[PDB]
RNA sequence: CGACGUCGCUUUUUGAUCCUUCGAUGUCGGCUCUUCCUAACCUAGCGCCGCAGAAGACGCUAAGGGUUGGAUUGUUCACCCACUGACAGGGAACGUGAGCUGGGUUUAGACCGUCGUGAGACAGGUUGGUUUUACCCUACUUAGCUGGAAAUUGCGAGAAAAAGAUUAUCCGUGCAAAGCGGACGUGGCGAGCGGUGGGUAGUACAUGGUACGCUCAUCACC
RNA sequence: UUAAUGAGAUUCCCUCUGUCCCGAGUUACUAUCUAGCGAAACGACAGUCAAGGGAACGGACUUGAAGGGCUAAGCGGGGA
RNA sequence: UACGUCCCUCUCCAAACGAGAGAACAUGCAUGGGCUGGCAUGAGCGGCAUGCUUCCCGGUGGGGCUCGCGUCCCGAGGCGCUGAACCUUGAGGCCUGAAACAUGCUCAGGGACAC
RNA sequence: GUGGGAUUGUGAAGGGAUCUCGCAGGUAUCGUGAGGGAAGUAUGGGGUAGUACGAGAGGAACUCCCAUGCCGUGCCUCUAGUUUCUGGGGUUUGUCGAACGGCAAGUGCCCCGAAGCCAUCGCACGGUGGUUCUCGGCUGAACGCCUCUAAGCCAGAAGCCAAUCCCAAGACCAGAUGCCCAC
RNA sequence: GCAAAGAUCUAACGGAGAUAUACUCAACAUGCAACGUUGGAUACUGGAGCGGGGAAGGAUUUCGUGCCAACGGCACUCGUA
């Protein structure tokens, strides 16, 4: 980044203070344009009102106009060393008219990438079982979708993911949760 | 798209009788006004004087400066806005106030577009679109007079253009890359028997002159120039769907519809601001911000000066072939469904 | 313009869609018949009753 | 229109010569593609006929734009069938083979006629007969980086700029006028104009984001 | 003169078609970028043009017109 | 010194490679849901009914084999649940801002110039 | 003056001298337009009109409307073409004990098939002023009269030049502007 | 240029051939790429076979242990070296 975000030139304590000082700033002009807002509208009749739509922050599925997503989102913290994970990866659109002799070798490739890019790793270890269930429809038939479980360990530290096969019936419904 | 309209146009064989003409559509949400510019005539040309900028400015317009503007300090126009505030800046902004009154002749307005206004999903771009709008008509004083009343304010499409008008179109093609001399220039493909390959130009140049001319066909690249196209005839000028819901309907057709297709236009979504319906194509891809002009050939032919009225528009899907104009109409066709059925069970249980 | 029917299937044609067929053997109360899809018409040719492909308006109307 | 005579032009025909090339400048035609000339077929204007009209003839300026599809033949040339506003003539190493093609011409196989005692011959006929190489320089087409006016240096000074104690010693208006109207004060402390940040009302704008009224606190200029 | 036979030479008809009107879309391997490895042909010196004269078709000579430097992918006018 | 720019990262109106248009904790990305569309009725089970459809309706097969006019079996195909099942953005369709989408992942961005 | 380096080839440590370089610009927008390129071009129908002219046979044209050919620049709403979305379905031989799921036949083969690309096989658009040549005239002498010419002037071609359109500061723009730094 | 003969993937052992960092720092954005054996997976040859034996020709290329300077037109911990 530039020299004036650098963390190693500023230090911990000085980088903490801009981050505040633009949070107060916008939160700031935000509660000032909630209260506006509410007067205008109450003060406001009805063959008026009806017509402003949704700008009162009123309209049902409709987000939070005052803010933007990811500031209202609560950081809990750093995660463990240790989490495990249970996720779908869409591998036909990765796969796209692709040459048929090198389907089966380029899925494996898009998994690690996949898996390394949300875990943060450079080592991943694929498992027998997913190994198997890539390949058992030959280098050209590789299925449309996979559901994996993902494992992070560590042994600087160095940490390492384990990923494996998870056979399931349909793939309707289901999201992606962080297992025990 | 296409819509149905009627001609009038006495001594042809179409005069009274229904066509079908396919017709584009362009979102135009509103334009902030930002600046002021004079220009002076010197034997070599015009001259810019000075320019007058506003007491506040956006921050869509503000982001053009920068390449990071997130990780950025953000310091543009903030010492021209303290200096401006003050009893000097009044004075400065006075002396070229009259340095325009007294020495220009051609004045613009430095002008933006509203990219949080349009809010679309697949244009990634945050930062502002600037250009330069001339004021045409009048005396000097009164082009200065109504710059100045249009300032830090917004101005609609429907203030600057009429309906049954026409406009010259300013914007670049789609492009392809490196490409041959069939598809660049059109030359004729050479016999199956020809060794070494046949999408070529057989001879491109006599023995004398001894080099090649610039008028032999070349492979190189292709699409993405800059076209003017001119003489496009407005069909509609349309408000907001949030103002106006029956964007679509006729006083012939009085189905209730908007102007976007079921589905949504391919691969850019939903218009939700003002938009302009032209006749014909216009040069570029989905997405690309392109300039209207003013008409600049002469405006006299009866195709020029016909007005239109419409009588249909389609708002079929543009994914396959689309056989129904709406969403009522598809339910009506096909009726309750397995989905439906298990959507009901579970409310009722 | 009024909206037509298409010979196989009967699905709604609006203006500017479609192709039209005139058969040499016409018929002098229609001579002119439409089609909405190139598969429509497809099915035509092959000299198939409609009353037994299951996504027709005929089909339909008897199952129902 | 023009005999008998007489004077000139051109190098798109064939002759005449033998200056260059024989330790090699690939050779007929077609296909493809660009450009040039005018001695003008069509298209734009004029003049004149033995030009009533219609259809035409003979000239002048003018080369900006056009000038086709097929049967036979290797053809160039030619001829015929159609379309058209018209189906003009030429140059560019008889444009163009590391662009193609290889039908013709012109090796070695073979047949016929005429000639020769014969081996063999024939600008006579016939059939079959390898078409090599670009990654270098330039030209052309697109595609990137980057200095530089003493065109890399000199310190070697030139404004399609303003007008004054020699551009200093205020600002605006006015004709490079006559005039006119304004400008924070007494070392700290007061006043004014502003940028931000809180407390509060309503309005405008396309309506989540900006402006404005009052009040308070700070930071700057004066 | 001749039935049968012929990777022999020639003309016409039916069928068929991207041979053509008139081109468009897709696939594998290349070209293209990277890691490792790694040549040849050729090489007086070099390399922007117009006209002139000249061994009668110049990159160098005379008089004019251009020309900031370094690079990637192509191309087949010239290097007689 | 400071403003900042480029590389790493993400997107595609750009693209042989360079170059371009953009984003910089952002409905940005991922997965699911709904829409729009494509094909044409999934596996399984069943035949006067704990089957299907409403709130009463429907319910095969050219032939053949057993045991006593009956009752169980073999049989291509047909009917019902069933406009069902599957696919739908990826070199890169739509909906989280007219009326009638939801969750999960980010936890001080790293480096080099500017110097 | 200030700050960095370095001197000739035979061992180490201190000093001195000399030499070279740096000492002000960087980054991001909006524009100007010298010069170069350069494009639109033809035919038919309606009406004029069975009119003008002509004994008769016969037989035109301009303003103004409506179409089309060639060429040029784009576009993908419709129609057509293309499928390695091997999307959905069907079908042959082999093969995993059978059903299911499939797999092999360098995309097995057949039908339909989105998105994208694309067709004179689809759709859209293709302007304005000057200066002249050939020639026709005005006013006019030389030359008594006369005469478009000797001085002067008018009207004037698909020609030529500029506008519109494309590239554009090695055309070195003392054109304007946002921010930081130096003075 | 090293493009005919369809093709490899995965884990664990072995090996100097690695998880190889000056500050900061949780990990990615600072040690890449590549090898032999065994177990799984996926393919090819398809009996006129990259099957099992002989003649001509060759003459130690056969086998075990070790080793990796040169050679196996890339690589090697492997080899008809
Ligand atoms: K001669
Ligand atoms: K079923
Ligand atoms: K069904
Ligand atoms: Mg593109
Ligand atoms: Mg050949
Ligand atoms: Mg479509
Ligand atoms: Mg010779
Ligand atoms: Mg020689
Ligand atoms: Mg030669
Ligand atoms: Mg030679
Ligand atoms: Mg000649
Ligand atoms: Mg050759
Ligand atoms: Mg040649
Ligand atoms: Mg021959
Ligand atoms: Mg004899
Ligand atoms: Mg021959
Ligand atoms: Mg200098
Ligand atoms: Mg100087
Ligand atoms: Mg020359
Ligand atoms: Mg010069
Ligand atoms: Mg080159
Ligand atoms: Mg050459
Ligand atoms: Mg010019
Ligand atoms: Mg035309
Ligand atoms: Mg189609
Ligand atoms: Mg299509
Ligand atoms: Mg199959
Ligand atoms: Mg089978
Ligand atoms: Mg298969
Ligand atoms: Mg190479
Ligand atoms: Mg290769
Ligand atoms: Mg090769
Ligand atoms: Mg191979
Ligand atoms: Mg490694
Ligand atoms: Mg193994
Ligand atoms: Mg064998
Ligand atoms: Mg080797
Ligand atoms: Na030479
Ligand atoms: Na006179
Ligand atoms: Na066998």
């Amino acid at each position: 980044t530039r020299a004036g975000m650098k963390g190693k030139v500023l230090g911990k304590e000085k980088k903490a203070a801009i981050i505040d000082a633009r949070k107060k700033a916008a939160e700031s002009r935000k509660n000032r344009d909630d209260k506006r807002w509410k007067r205008v509208l109450a003060n406001m009749d009805e063959e008026k009102r009806k017509k402003f739509h949704g700008v009162g922050n009123t309209a049902k599925n409709s987000r939070v106009r005052g803010a933007t997503r990811a500031s209202l989102l609560k950081r809990t913290g750093r995660k463990p060393d240790a989490v495990s994970m249970e996720a779908t990866i869409h591998l036909s659109k990765l796969l796209k008219k692709k040459t048929f002799s090198k389907r089966a070798p380029l899925a494996i490739k898009r998994i690690k990438a996949f898996v390394g890019r949300l875990m943060k790793t450079k080592d991943n270890r694929i498992d027998a079982s997913l190994n198997t269930y890539i390949w058992h429809k030959g280098v050209k038939g590789v299925p449309g979708r996979v559901r994996v479980l993902i494992q992070r360990k560590s042994e600087h530290k160095h940490f390492y993911t384990v990923i494996s096969n998870v056979p399931v019936a349909s793939f309707k419904g289901l999201t992606t949760k962080t297992v025990e | 798209t296409h819509i149905v309209r009627d001609v009038d146009r006495p001594g042809s064989k179409v005069n009274k009788k229904e066509v079908v003409e396919p017709v584009t559509i362009l979102e135009a949400p509103p334009m902030v006004i930002v600046g002021i510019v004079g220009y002076r005539q010197t034997p070599v040309g015009l001259k810019t004087i000075g320019t007058v900028w506003a007491h506040h400015t956006s921050v869509e317009f503000r982001r053009r400066y920068y390449k990071n503007w997130k990780q950025s300090a953000q310091l543009a126009f903030s010492r021209q806005k303290q200096f401006a505030n003050t009893k000097e800046g009044k004075v400065a902004e006075a002396r070229t106030l009259n340095a325009f009154a007294k020495k220009a002749s051609v004045i613009r307005v430095i002008a933006h577009t509203q990219l949080r206004k349009l809010r679309n999903h697949r244009v990634g771009v945050k930062k502002a679109h600037v250009q330069e709008i001339q004021v045409n008509g009048g005396s000097v004083a009164a082009k200065i007079a109504l710059a100045k009343s249009l300032l830090e304010k917004e101005v609609r499409v429907d203030s600057v253009f009429q309906q049954s008008e026409a406009c010259d179109v300013c914007s670049v093609t789609k492009g392809h890359g490196t490409e041959g001399v069939v598809k660049r220039w059109g030359v004729a493909c050479l016999p199956r028997k020809t060794h070494r390959g046949l999408r070529k130009v057989a001879c491109i140049g006599a023995w004398h002159p001894a080099r090649v001319m610039y008028t032999v066909a070349r492979a190189g690249q292709h699409g993405y120039h800059h076209r003017t196209q001119l003489n496009k005839k407005i069909y509609q000028i349309g408000r907001s769907v949030a103002v106006e819901p029956n964007q679509a309907t006729t006083t012939y057709d009085l189905t209730a519809k908007t102007i976007t297709p079921m589905g949504g236009f391919v691969g850019y979504g939903t218009v939700r601001n003002d938009y302009v319906m032209l006749k014909g194509s216009v040069s570029g891809p989905r997405r690309r911000v392109m300039t209207l002009r003013r008409p600049m050939a002469p405006q006299t032919s009866r195709q020029l000066k016909e007005k239109i009225v419409l009588k249909f528009i389609d708002t079929s899907s543009k994914i396959g072939h689309g056989r129904f104009q709406t969403k009522k109409e598809k339910n009506q066709w096909f009726g309750p469904l397995k989905k439906d059925r298990i959507r009901r069970e579970e409310r009722l249980r | 313009m009024r909206t037509i029917e298409c010979e196989f299937s009967h699905f709604a044609v609006h203006p500017g869609h479609g192709r039209r067929y005139v058969p040499f053997a016409f018929l002098s109360t229609k001579p002119v018949l439409t089609f909405s899809r190139p598969k429509c018409f497809a099915l035509y040719m092959r000299k198939k009753n409609p009353r037994f492909i299951p996504w027709t308006r005929t089909y339909r109307r008897i199952h129902r």
